[PDB]
């Protein structure tokens, strides 16, 4: 009875908050019992190039220590040695009536590295940042009242902190990154290098005018992603050229892991920040190409999504197609022909539905002409989940189904497309 | 010249001849909360 994670393939990097202790007093600094009208102070002063965090990890190989100390650094940038210098002192004067004590606890910073693959954890590391402290105050406690007997509370953490779950992809390290040294106007293409040979990688690059985009393979193929880096654009800058700041931490906007379905990325990219582009392994020696073309027209009523190339469309019947769902609030398309020869009014009954995620649905007629592509909204406010509304519409048109994902209930989302007549 | 010729001592436990790390002592107690109104020593002064 957990919760789903829309998270796109890759290593994230989780910050659970801070103020956590181990349990049964194994970071209690101690307790001091100061006097009425007196004064105390608990002092925890560190060395340089010390203090041992906590670590644990589910694949050392993998995950190790130095691994997980990279990607802290890649999402925070944060190094043990910075904990080295801190200093943390608590200050406590008891009022003149009657005594008061004080307890302090070593904390730590909570920070979680996973490797999200397909709906799940294939790979969870645990690092514990030592922290500037925990200090709770009492009133002196009488002695005795009594001693009652207790038993341990076994193994675990308490967190003193307050409630915190910040969630950061980063770049996966494995994988090349590849460079677009210039900024992008309303057109170009990308020929994949054979440096890389196959590997799935990242394309840095930069916006000339900030605006709508769409951006493909050759033929759709393969799926591609896009992150943002984050942060990015505020440092230094050139006009119409590529400046990394090697930034590491990355958001997922939009993209499909399944390296075959055919899909086009619509997305809206701003000139004051840097984006990445993965795409996944490519298992052929055949050559392909990024293409980046800035969208003027209703293509723009795409935005932020990957739109989906159903080609299996050519019967009457049951048809259902798996993706990974999207996020709350994030967008999936799809774009689909129907059976049958365009003579403008054969007519075909459509159903549209989804099987487990609730999501808006609004298609778009879709009538390229001379100028580009034409969308035209035929119906809004569907609710696909478990629809049972039809809609006629013409053999041999194209459609494209935008979906707003308003619930999550599965990590994939299941549309189906049943076609009678 | 035996005397003084000591072996050269390693540096601090950390590693390094640089600087020592510093810490707070003491307080003034109050109208004016004198928490930070203190003294400031080096940390270990000897570590190497």
């Amino acid at each position: 009875t957990q919760r789903v994670l829309p998270y796109s393939n890759g290593l994230y990097v989780i910050n659970k908050g801070d103020g956590y202790i181990r349990t049964n007093d194994k970071d209690l600094i101690g307790t001091l019992l100061i006097e009425a009208g007196s004064s105390g102070s608990i002092i925890q002063p560190r060395l340089r190039n010390t203090t041992r965090p906590l670590f644990t990890t589910s694949n050392d190989t993998k995950f190790s220590q130095q691994y997980t100390e990279e990607r802290l650094k890649d999402a925070f940038n944060v190094q043990l040695f910075n904990t080295s210098t801190s200093l943390f002192k608590f200050v406590e004067e008891a009022p003149s009536d009657k005594n008061i004590c004080i307890k302090a606890y070593n904390t730590y910073e909570k920070y979680e590295l996973i490797d999200y693959q397909n709906g799940s954890i294939v790979n969870k590391a645990e690092y514990y940042l030592p922290s500037l402290g925990y200090c709770e105050v009492t009133n002196a406690p009488s002695p005795e009242s009594e001693v009652v007997k207790m038993q341990v509370a076994e193994d675990g953490f308490i967190q003193n902190g307050p409630e915190e779950e910040i969630v950061v992809g980063v770049i996966d390290p494995s994988e090349n990154i590849q460079e677009i040294n210039t900024a992008i106007s309303d057109n170009y293409t990308y020929n994949i290098p054979g440096i890389v040979n196959n590997n799935p990688f990242y394309i840095l690059f930069t916006v000339n005018t900030t605006g709508i985009y769409k951006i493909n393979a050759q033929n759709n193929l393969p799926s591609l992603k896009i992150y943002e880096a984050i942060g990015s654009g505020n440092r230094n800058f050139q006009s119409g050229n590529l400046c990394d700041d090697d930034i590491k931490a990355i958001n997922y906007i939009t993209g499909f892991d399944s390296p075959n379905a055919k899909s086009y990325l619509v997305v809206l990219l701003n000139k004051d920040k840097n984006y990445y582009i993965r795409v996944p392994q490519t298992s052929s020696n055949i050559e392909n190409q990024i293409q980046f073309k800035r969208e003027e027209g209703d293509l723009r009523n795409l935005m932020n999504s990957s739109v989906n190339i159903i080609d299996n469309l050519n019967s009457t019947g049951a048809h259902y197609y798996t993706r990974q769902s999207p996020d709350v609030h994030d967008y999936i398309s799809y774009e689909f022909t129907i059976p049958g020869n365009f003579n403008n009014k054969d007519t075909s009954n459509i159903r549209l539905y989804t099987s487990y995620n609730q999501g808006i649905g609004t298609l778009f007629r879709v009538t390229e002409t001379i100028d580009g592509y034409n969308l035209i909204n035929i119906q809004q406010n569907l609710h696909l989940l478990n629809n049972t509304n039809s809609i006629r519409l013409l053999n041999g048109a194209i459609y494209i189904l935008k979906v707003e994902v308003t619930e999550l209930n599965n990590y994939n989302i299941r549309l189906h497309i049943d076609i009678t007549n | 010249l035996i005397s003084t010729a000591i072996p050269f001592p390693y540096g601090y436990i950390g590693g390094g001849y640089y600087a020592p790390n510093m810490i707070t002592f003491g307080s003034a107690p109050k109208k004016k909360l004198n928490s930070l109104i203190s003294s400031t020593i080096p940390f270990p002064y000897a570590g190497y």
